[PDB]
Formats: structure tokens, sequence, C-alpha cells
RNA sequence: UCUAAGCGCGCACCCCGCCUCGCGCCCCGCCCGGCCGCGCGCCCCAGCCCCGUGCCCCGUCGCCGAGCGGCCCCCGCCCGGG
RNA sequence: CUUCGAUGUCGGCUCUUCCUACCGUCCGCGCGCACCGGCGCGGAAGCGUCGGAUUGUUCACCCGUUCAAGGGAUCGUGAGCU
RNA sequence: CGGAACGGCGUCGGCCGGUCCCGACA
């Protein structure tokens, strides 16, 4: 199950796009492939297959699509959207707003997560 | 007896033997199995 | 580059392939092999078993025939059996062989007049008989090959000429026919 | 260059350290196989060597000489007056080896058993086991530890004193010795047997059978400190050598620098 | 203490800036969790840290001054300078000032 | 820290920075901890380092232990500055265990991923477990270790069962101050 | 890694006063790379040395990169065994990509440096014309094939490095 | 086709036992007393059964008890003979 | 090259250790291996490699026997000896 | 894993020739 095809969104671990989602096009070779993500922000570029970890969702794509071809389906396909309601674009959600936190937002929610860690004793304690 | 000889020779008889390794090997073999593509064979009667 | 090969699953034999752990069921029994030891992706494809490895260099190319092979052998093995059979050549002095417990065990002796008693256990799911109409001949009839392959191999291993020459002293227990039935 | 003459080396060093032994009289170090399902049997027995007589047999051995021949040979008596079970120790196989999980004494230990536990027993305190028999003696604490032996023991060992007074020894404190019981069905099966034994004699005829071999295990006669000829077994040098002929010549060479623990050195022999 | 309501980040004294010829007890290296990367280290950097003395049990305060090394480790500068039994010793960066 | 399928080198050296920066780390189920390579290459080189000895006093000399926890503290005393106070220290602060002891059953346990042998060492490179090589260089508590791993599963199961049951009645519990929190925590 | 096409001839002489131009196209990491290659060749090939002659341009040529094509390379090597001639096909997005990935795989395998290979031609065959298995393994319409190294997600271990179970894959 | 996966047998050698020493620890007896900590699913990676999290606050407000896991305490000579 | 305001200088005796480039014993395999024997080869340093006549001799040589490899350790071994 | 002449049917990469839908006697 999920194999490097084209149209396999895949999500970007490492490189200028890290945290990006885009759809294979070509596989140079196995170590390689050539992705782009007009709906999200890479730009067209060869990847090394080590830097792409597969997602489930595989998009419809005419061979060699350009950009501008790629973009329609991307933008029609609804795989997009449903890898972003999945627990998976839920937590890369999540991630993508936890980077943005300043100094003073660490500290927030370092205060707010020892609230929680209080409140699971002061829970499990009732739960007798 | 005859058959049952032959089946024993089949068995203790018909080999072929590396000249550096001095290790059994088949009949058909053209590199010896331990001294490594050691091609020196032949098996006596 | 995908290096597969397929097999055909016979309807005499009901197979379920679990992980790399193959089980085979029929008329003569149920027969189970673990194949985790390699990369494979086996796949039941209807009436096809697939082995399927997947980019193969040196070795990993020979991985998916013998498998498929290992694997044909036990439909083979609970189909029909397998039968080694192994006929004790001697000259002078005449081997005494005995089957003992349910045709589970063998016992050799008068091997070169050897005080020696040489009892060889059957692997489980091997059973030895003796010939009922061959003469000298030991068959040993089960659903696995490996089982019956290497209880004759120990059989012909315990009848070893000490020195001497082999080539003129040819005695010992030696596999004659190895065939399904 | 080599010794040129072949020759082993004078001694066993498995016997190394010479030291004399720390341990207070021979102990069994390890005991008999426990054996599953086997006759109940208690392994060893505590004895005091008393002489040696010499007898004659009739030799039954054939492919000997003397079968059915008559032989005369040495034989030791060692004197082995009954010993009283005064405990039970079970002791569960662990990953850190056997741990003993209690030990529980009966509620009367006789006089011998406590002078093993005091220096002096005149001028002790003789507070020994003193809370123990009264929370023993009530039946109901014994019951409840060797239901935990039970429970958590695999190797069941019966605790025995020798009765020195039965013997002409003028010690009079117990050996206390433990003695494993070997061959029960079940663990419970040797506790019970151990409890039937509770705080009674044991005898050696019991423990042992004729024809049946034995190990002894004992601390050897002493010589005291002892020159490497008698000691390690070195041979004496020629009656000229300066510094006398009773010494190992050479104790090692230049390389390594450091005398060798394989070389014979004079020290406590016995 | 003056640190009572202090939120503070955990943070470690490694050790001080030394090379494997020549130690510089001035500058120490601070690990400070939560933080594994040269460039993630610019959000706590210039920021006072403590480390409480363990005879004293009273503060030694300083600051955070530049990054160490690719994996966050930061370098970091002390009032008076850290004792060397020090090392290992928690220290704390914290959310106020 | 379960030592199960965890480099040995790769874990120690995770360790041992843990170690000295005074993180009081306990490693279980040695026993199960990889060490890369064919065992008879890999018990041919334990039983090579064995065979170093000070000739004039073996006592004097270096101590082979063949305990699977016992080489795995001389693999970090390898890594760790061991004759400095720092590093005597950071020796005292690890504790080693094969198996789960009573000891350490209730603690939580982690696992250091880029140190496990399924992620690193290609399908091929022949693994060996710890304890085997234990056994043949002359541990004695193999089968010991073993038949306590298998009860304490038993245990570890049983108390499962209970805890799944248990967490639904803590899960349950999801009305309270928790979800103020829960709310601002983004 | 760049691509430069080099324009270079002799110095102007009274016996000859319009010397030939010479252009070579030079893949190179830099404008000063590319001008040492071409005079290295100018030299062994046309017997002009760089101080008899001039570089009259070393232009830089931008290869659109949008879509994968077969390249294919014939090169010069030499080996501590002496010189070699080998054809190497590469399927890269542009020219100037496909001979980083040649001097990588000549790098790694024929223990070669760039300063040892000597570019022949480099083309861009079709997939028909393609002659390599590993080049034409993925010329075919549809490939499709696991991720070949899914466990290099390790990349989450170093930042993470303990966690309370072990990841599946 | 003995080997590449898989498997059997296998040396006066090696390792273990038995044996010699043994730091420590253990159980018990006398004594039964303080001090400390707060936290448990398992497997498998060519099913990886839904993943790519979590914890991220050991004082930073946490500290009762309960239960478990610890740790410490504890134990004569002279003299006479062997 | 290092030691000459000094590192005692051959063989024997005595004593330990070490190596393998293995003579016998062990395990396989090969012979122009019928057997007995020999002989070649790979693994193998656990044990054994002795008593004497001449010589200061190591070596040599001869006699004998359970038939007898080779070496290293400041050419091991002088506040050990001769 | 100082290292040679020489071996390797270990595995990858090359160079150059020969046959194969005139199936590499049926």
């Amino acid at each position: 199950h999920r194999f490097v095809e084209a149209g396999r969104l895949v999500y970007l671990g490492d490189g200028p796009d890290k945290g990006k989602l885009a759809v294979i096009v070509d596989i140079l070779s196995t170590a390689a492939v050539l992705i782009d993500g007009p709906t999200t922000g890479v730009k067209r570029q060869v990847v090394s297959l080590r830097w792409a970890m597969l997602t489930d969702q595989v998009i419809n794509i005419s061979e060699k699509p350009t950009t501008e071809q790629l973009k329609k389906e991307i933008e029609a396909s609804p795989a997009i959207d449903t890898f972003m309601n999945s627990v998976w674009g839920k937590k890369i959600q999540q991630q993508r707003l936890r980077a943005k936190a300043t100094f003073e937002d660490m500290g927030k929610i370092a205060k707010l997560r020892r609230e929680r860690k209080m409140a699971m004793k002061r829970i499990a304690m009732s739960i007798k | 007896e005859p058959t049952l000889i032959n089946l024993a020779r089949e068995y203790n008889q018909n080999m072929m033997i590396c000249r550096h390794c001095y290790a059994r090997n088949p009949l058909r073999a053209t590199n010896c199995r331990r001294c490594r593509g050691t091609n020196l064979r032949k098996k006596k009667l | 580059l995908c290096s597969s090969m397929t097999i055909k699953v016979p309807t005499d034999v009901e197979c379920t392939i679990n992980k790399r752990v193959v089980t085979v069921k029929g008329k003569k029994g149920t027969l189970v092999r673990d194949f985790s030891h390699a990369p494979l992706d086996i796949t039941h494809a209807n009436d096809t078993i697939s082995v399927a490895v997947w980019f193969p260099r040196g070795k990993r190319n020979a991985l998916p025939r013998t498998i498929c092979s290992h694997i044909e052998n036990m439909f083979k093995g609970v189909t029909y059996g397998f039968e080694y059979k192994m006929r004790l050549a001697y000259a002078h002095f005449p081997i005494a062989a005995t089957v003992v417990d349910n045709n589970k065990a063998i016992e050799i002796r008068n091997f070169m007049h050897q005080i020696k008693t040489r009892r060889i256990e059957c692997l489980p799911g091997v059973t030895i008989a003796m010939s009922t109409n061959v003469k000298d001949e030991l068959i040993l009839r089960g659903i696995s090959i490996e089982d019956v392959s290497h209880t004759a191999a120990r059989i012909h291993e315990s009848l070893k000429v000490p020195n001497k020459d082999l080539r003129k002293f040819l005695d010992g227990c030696y596999v004659s026919s190895r065939g399904l039935q | 260059s080599h010794r040129k003459f072949s020759c082993c080396r004078k001694g066993n060093l498995g016997y190394l350290p010479r030291k004399r032994c720390t341990r207070g009289r021979g102990r069994c170090k390890t005991f008999p196989p426990d054996v599953q399902g086997a006759p109940i049997h208690l392994t060893a027995f505590l004895g005091y060597k008393a002489g040696c007589t010499h007898v004659m047999r009739f030799i039954d051995h054939r492919g000997s000489n003397l079968h059915n021949r008559q032989a005369i040979d040495q034989a030791t008596i060692i004197d082995a007056p009954p010993m009283i079970c005064t405990a039970i120790i079970g002791y569960a196989k662990t990953p850190k080896g056997l741990r003993a999980v209690t030990t529980v004494w009966a509620a009367h230990i006789a006089e011998p058993a406590m002078r093993r536990f005091y220096r002096n027993y005149f001028h002790a305190e003789k507070t020994a086991f003193s809370t123990y028999m009264k929370k023993a003696a009530d039946g109901t604490y014994i019951k409840e530890q060797l239901g935990r032996l039970k429970q958590h023991a695999d190797v069941i060992r019966i605790v025995a004193h020798t009765q020195p007074a039965l013997t002409p020894l003028k010690q009079k404190k117990a050996d206390i010795m433990e003695i494993q019981v070997n061959g029960g069905a079940n663990v419970a099966e040797k506790v019970d047997y151990a409890y039937a034994l509770m705080e009674k004699p044991i005898s050696i005829k019991d423990v042992f059978s004729v024809g049946a071999q034995i190990d002894t295990i004992s601390i050897t006669r002493g010589r005291g400190f002892e020159g490497v000829v008698t000691r390690w077994g070195v041979t004496r040098l020629p009656r000229k050598t300066r510094r006398g002929n009773r010494k190992v010549a050479c104790i090692g060479a230049w390389h390594p620098a450091n005398v060798q623990y394989t070389v014979a050195r004079a020290g406590q022999m016995g | 203490e003056e640190i009572k309501g202090k939120t503070f980040l955990p943070a470690i004294f490694v050790g001080y800036q030394r090379s494997r010829a020549k130690q510089r007890e001035n500058v120490a290296l601070v690990k400070v969790s939560g933080i594994y990367t040269r460039a993630e280290t610019d959000k706590v950097l210039g920021r006072l840290i403590a480390i409480i003395h363990s005879k004293s049990g009273k503060p030694i305060f300083g600051k955070i001054c530049r990054p160490h090394g690719n994996s966050g480790m930061v370098r970091a500068r002390f009032y008076t300078n850290l004792p060397g039994q020090l090392m290992g010793h928690k220290v704390r960066v914290f959310y106020d000032n | 820290i379960d030592c199960k399928g965890h480099i040995l080198g790769r874990l120690s050296a995770i360790v041992a920075k843990e170690l000295l920066h005074g993180h009081e780390v306990a490693l279980v189920r040695c026993e199960k901890a990889i060490i890369s390579g064919a065992f008879r290459d890999v018990k041919a080189h334990y039983l090579k380092k064995m065979h170093k000895r000070t000739n004039f006093n073996h006592l004097r000399g270096p101590f082979h232990f063949r305990a699977p926890a016992e080489i795995v503290r001389r693999t970090i005393r390898g890594m760790i500055p061991y004759k400095t106070v720092r590093g005597s220290d950071a020796m005292s602060r690890l504790r080693v265990y094969d198996g789960i002891p009573p000891c350490c059953a209730r603690y939580k346990r982690v696992v250091c991923p880029s140190a496990m042998a399924y992620l690193c060492l290609r399908p091929e490179r022949r693994r060996c477990e710890v304890g085997r090589v234990a056994h043949e260089i002359g541990w004695q508590h193999a089968a010991d270790v073993e038949r306590y791993e298998k009860r304490r599963l038993e245990e570890c199961d049983k108390w499962y069962q209970d805890k799944i049951q248990i967490d639904k009645k803590i899960a349950e519990a999801a009305e309270k101050d928790a979800e103020l929190q829960r709310i601002n925590a983004e | 890694m760049q691509k430069y096409i080099v324009y270079g001839r002799r110095l102007p002489s009274e016996k000859f006063p319009e010397p030939e131009v010479f252009r070579m196209t030079i893949y190179a990491p830099n404008e000063i790379v590319a001008k040492s290659r071409f005079w290295y060749h100018l030299k062994s090939l046309k017997k002009i040395k760089r101080t008899h002659g001039e570089i009259l341009d070393c232009q830089h040529i931008e290869e659109n990169g949008d879509f994968v094509k077969n390249f294919g390379v014939l090169l010069r090597y030499r080996s501590r065994v002496g010189q070699h001639n080998m054809y190497r096909e590469v399927r890269e997005t542009t020219s100037a990509r496909a001979m980083d990935k040649v001097y990588s795989e000549m790098a790694g395998q024929c223990r070669a440096r760039y300063h040892d290979i000597q570019i022949i031609n480099v083309k861009e065959v079709a997939d028909e014309d393609v002659r390599r298995e590993k080049v034409a393994m993925f010329t075919q319409k549809g490939v499709r094939f696991p991720h070949p190294c899914p466990y290099v997600h390790v990349k989450r271990a170093a930042r993470t490095r303990f966690q309370d179970r072990a990841p599946h894959v």
C-alpha cells in the first residue's frame, strides 16, 4: 500500500519546503522524483525521495502536466482536502501553529500544560 | 552387489576434488565451493 | 524494479498466508513454514501465490523463486506426501534395521559387525517403515520435504565407515528414490 | 630461548589461592542434582573422622585379575551421631541465583544449637530466639511461614545440628548444616517431608546406603609455613648451591617484569 | 529568594567553552530544552538565566549571549564564573524577567 | 529505557551523554539489546576481548563480565571519563538491569528510536541479541531471566485489561476546567 | 554543475590575420574552471596554449528545468590502470544537473574526480533509445514502486531523542 | 548446485559445570526503628492495520495517606588448650 | 642509532610463561588409500616431545625406550647457582 | 584492516565482439 506513482500527495519531510504538500509528477530514479505544489507553496523541483514521505491520497494527473495543468487538477481534486481533514492532516496543521510561538508564548503554553498535568491527577484521583 | 554398488558409488565415488581445497565438489562443478572460484578438479577410482 | 515469481495453488490445498508464515492445509495434513528470514511481498491473488521481492540487488533476486518452490513442495507434500527410499548396502555383514515406536524411529545394528547400536529418531511428521516388496529398503513417508529429507540424511550419516577406503568399502544406507508418492 | 626439555608445571592452579580456609568447617558448596519425581531423600550428613582399619573383601570385578579373588583395602571410619533437624529453608531460583525466601525454625531448639549462636555460653546473655519461641509454640506461625515456602520456593533444605555430647570431641557446640531434600513430586511434598523430621533425629542409615558412592568434603591437615619443595613439589637444587637447595632458582624472566601467579612460592601448606 | 514565581524553561550547564587543548571558563555552554537548532536558539538569545549555587543555595545569575553549534547549545556568561562542580546542574531561562 | 532492539553502541552513546547531563538513567532488558554482525563473529570478538588479562596476576587485570547488563555497563564506561569525578559520579547515576526487575517494573519506559536496529541496520546486516553472546561467554541466568519475563508479561497483560477499563472512566471525565485549558492551549 | 558555451581562438598574427574561433560546451562549477577546462582541451586538440590565445566569451546557459528528460553522456576517464571510454545514461531535468549525477556516480563507483573525466558528448536520448536498465525502468508509462527508503524518516528521532513507543514505518 | 535466504551434524580446541578463592549481598536470630522516591500494556517493522504522536514543569506548587520500590541501622575481647 | 662517572659476558641446572611456521594424539578431506601402514592437505597449541655414552658446548653424533616438532621471553633465567 | 605476483560463479559498473520471432533434428 502507498506507492511512489504520479499524483501521490507527498509530505515534504525536509528541505527548503519542509512542512508542505506537493504531488509527484515523474520519477527520475528510485532516489529522486519531480514534485510541484501549485495549491501549496512548493515550486517545481527535483527532490530526493528521502525528503518526501508518501501520503495515502493520490491526485488524478495528466502525464507531464506543467504547472498550469497540474494546478487545475490539484485544485479540482478533493484529495488535498481529504488529507488535510485527516488525523495526519490535522497534526500537520497543529505542528504548523506550534512553530510560530515566541518565548513569551512558550511560557504561556508551559503554564497551561502544567495546569493540565495537575488537572489529570485531580481527575484520576476522583476516578475511584 | 551390482545396483547397490552403483548407488554407493553415486554417494561415495562420483565427485570432483579441488586440488588446492581438497574439497568434495559436484561432478559438473566449475569453481570449488570452499577454495572460492578455484577451477582445478579431478576424482580417482 | 520488482523481481516476481508466481505459483498456482492446487484446489486440493487450502492455503493461508499471514505475515510471512504460510500454512498449507492438504489431505495428508497441515504444514506451516515461516519465511520471515527474508524480505518478500507474498500475495494470495485469487488462485496464485506471488512472492514479489522489490528493489532486488545481488541475491535479493534469488529469493522470489526459492520461496515459490518451497511453497509448491508444501502443496505437493500435503496432497501426495513424500517418500524417500533408502537401500542398506552391505557385503560380508547384513545390516539389521528395526522400526520401533509407532513407526517413529529406527535402529540399525550389525553395521560392519560393530557392537554399537545406532538409533535415529525420525523428525516429527516423518514415519519410517521397512520395504513390503523391495528388500533391504526403508520407506520414509511424511508431508514435509525438509523433515523427510533431513531424517534420511541422519540415517545415512549414522552408517559411516570409520577409516578405510570408502571407494572400496562402499557400504551404508543410501537414499535411492526421492518422490511424491 | 626455550626450556630445551619438555616438563609439566608442578602444581594445580585451580587449588589456588593456597590459603588457610576462611570457612569454619568443610562446607558442601554444591548439592546433588534435585531430580524430579525421584524417591524423596536427604542429600548430606555431617560426621567426624575417627580412624582407618583395612578390610578383606571378595572382589567380583570381571576383567580385573582380582575377580573372584580376595583384597585387603584401606577404609576410613567416620563417626556420625544422629543429627536433630532444627529448621527448613526454602530458596527460590531467581535471575540473581537462588535467593532464600525464609528459614522457619522449630519452637524448641536444643542447647547445642544455641551454644553455636554464642561465643561463651556461660557469660552469654542467652537472648537468641527469645521472642521467636513466644511467637512460635502457638502452632499457627510455623504453618503460615511453611505455607510461604510452599508457594514461593523451589529448593527446600533442612537445617540440621550435630550432637557433640554423643561424640568424644571437646566441642560442645553443634555444627549447623543445611541439607537439601531431593526427589519430591512437588515442592509441597518436600516441605511436608521436612516437617515430619522437624525437631527430630536423622541418621546416616536413612541418608546413605552400602555400595553407594559419597563425596567427602573437609579441611585438610595443616603444616604451616612450608617451602616450595614441600608445598608445590619443585626439585631440590644440587647440594653445592650457595644460599641452599630448597628453592625455585628463577622466579621468572626479565619480561614480564613482575613475578607470576603461576610461579611456586613459599607459604601456608595445609 | 529573588526567584519564586519565576516560571523558567529548563536548561542544563553542560560545561565550559573548551577545546581539547585549552578551556575558557569565562563562557559556559548551556543546553536549552526545546531548542535543537542554531536558528531556534535566537528565540532564547540575550535572556537572563540562573544557576543555584549548591553550597550557598542562592542563584548565580547570567545571560545567554550567542549560539555554540548547529545543534542548539548556547554560549552564556555569568556574573561571576560557574565553579565547575556545577556542570550538569540545571540552569533556568525565565519566561519573565 | 527498554534496551529491546537497541543497538548496543548507538544507545550507549545517547545514554552516556545524558549521564553527563545529570539525568539518572536506568536501562532495563539489556539482554534484548542488539549487536550488528554475524553472531559467530560477534561471539568471537567478545571471546577475543576476554583473552586479554594481566599475565602476572589475572585478578589485577581487565575484568570480563559475562552478564548482559554488566557488558552494557562496561560499554558505557568506555564512552565516559570514569577516572575523573565527573565521570565516576555519572557512572554512579547509571543503573543497568537484564529484564525489568521489580525495582523498575512501575516506571514509565521510553525507547530512543535513533539507536534501535529496525531503523538503523539494513535488512540482512545479520543482527545478534546481547543475551545469546552472554550465554556463550558464560552468563548463567539466561533461562531464569526468561522464566521471570514470561511471568512478568502475564501480570502485565492482566493489569492492562483492568487499565483499559479504568482509563475509559478517566477519559469519560472530559468535562471540567481541563476543557478551558485545552481551548487556550493552541 | 553550471553549463557554459566557451568561445576562444589563438591570438591574431601577421602570418595568420584571422585565426579560427573554436566553441566548446563545458559543464563546470564556475566561469574560471570552465575557461580552465577549455584551454586544457584547446592545448591538446588544436595546439593553442592560453598564453597564445584569447577567450572571446564564456556564456552561461540557463536551460529550462520544467520536465524530466533522459540524458546520454559519453566520457573518457583515467583509472590507476589506464584511460577508459564509457557511456553513462542519466534521467535528469537538465543537462547541467545530469553532469552532476554522472560526476557523482563516477566519483562513487569509478573513484574518478572531475579533472580526470573528459566529456566527449552529452545528448538527450529519447525513451526508445535508452540503453541502460536503470534508465529504462522509469521510462515506462506508469512506474509505481513502494518508497525506496521510508525508514529514512529517522530525521524525527534526532530532534525527538527518547520516545514513548518505537515509531511504525 | 552444501549457500545466496532457510536447515542438520560436528574437534584432545573454546565456553560453562564440578572444583579453589571470594568483594558484596541475602535469609534468619537479637532487634524488629527511622529515612527516602512517586512512574508499568505488549508485540511487530516486506502490514507498517491506520501510524508520521507523546512527555516536553523535579518545583516551575509538586509533596497526605495507600500501595509498591528502596536505603541506612544492627551483632566483643583478654585468657587456656588444640 | 641507544648504553663506555659499568645494563655482568656462553652452556648447564632450576623454574614459569608464550608462539605456531603441528612431530605424536583429535577432527575432517585427498592418495599411485584392499588391509596394515605410510603420504599430502585444512582446522586444532589441550596433553606429550623422555633415559643415557663422548664434548664446556647450544649443535653434532650414537645407544635405548611409549620411537621423541620447531622456536620466543635483554641470544628468558649470576644480590638464583655452577 | 602495511603489502605483492596471482586467484574469485561476492557484488556493482563498463568496453568490445557472437547468436536469437531463418525460435536462441523434432
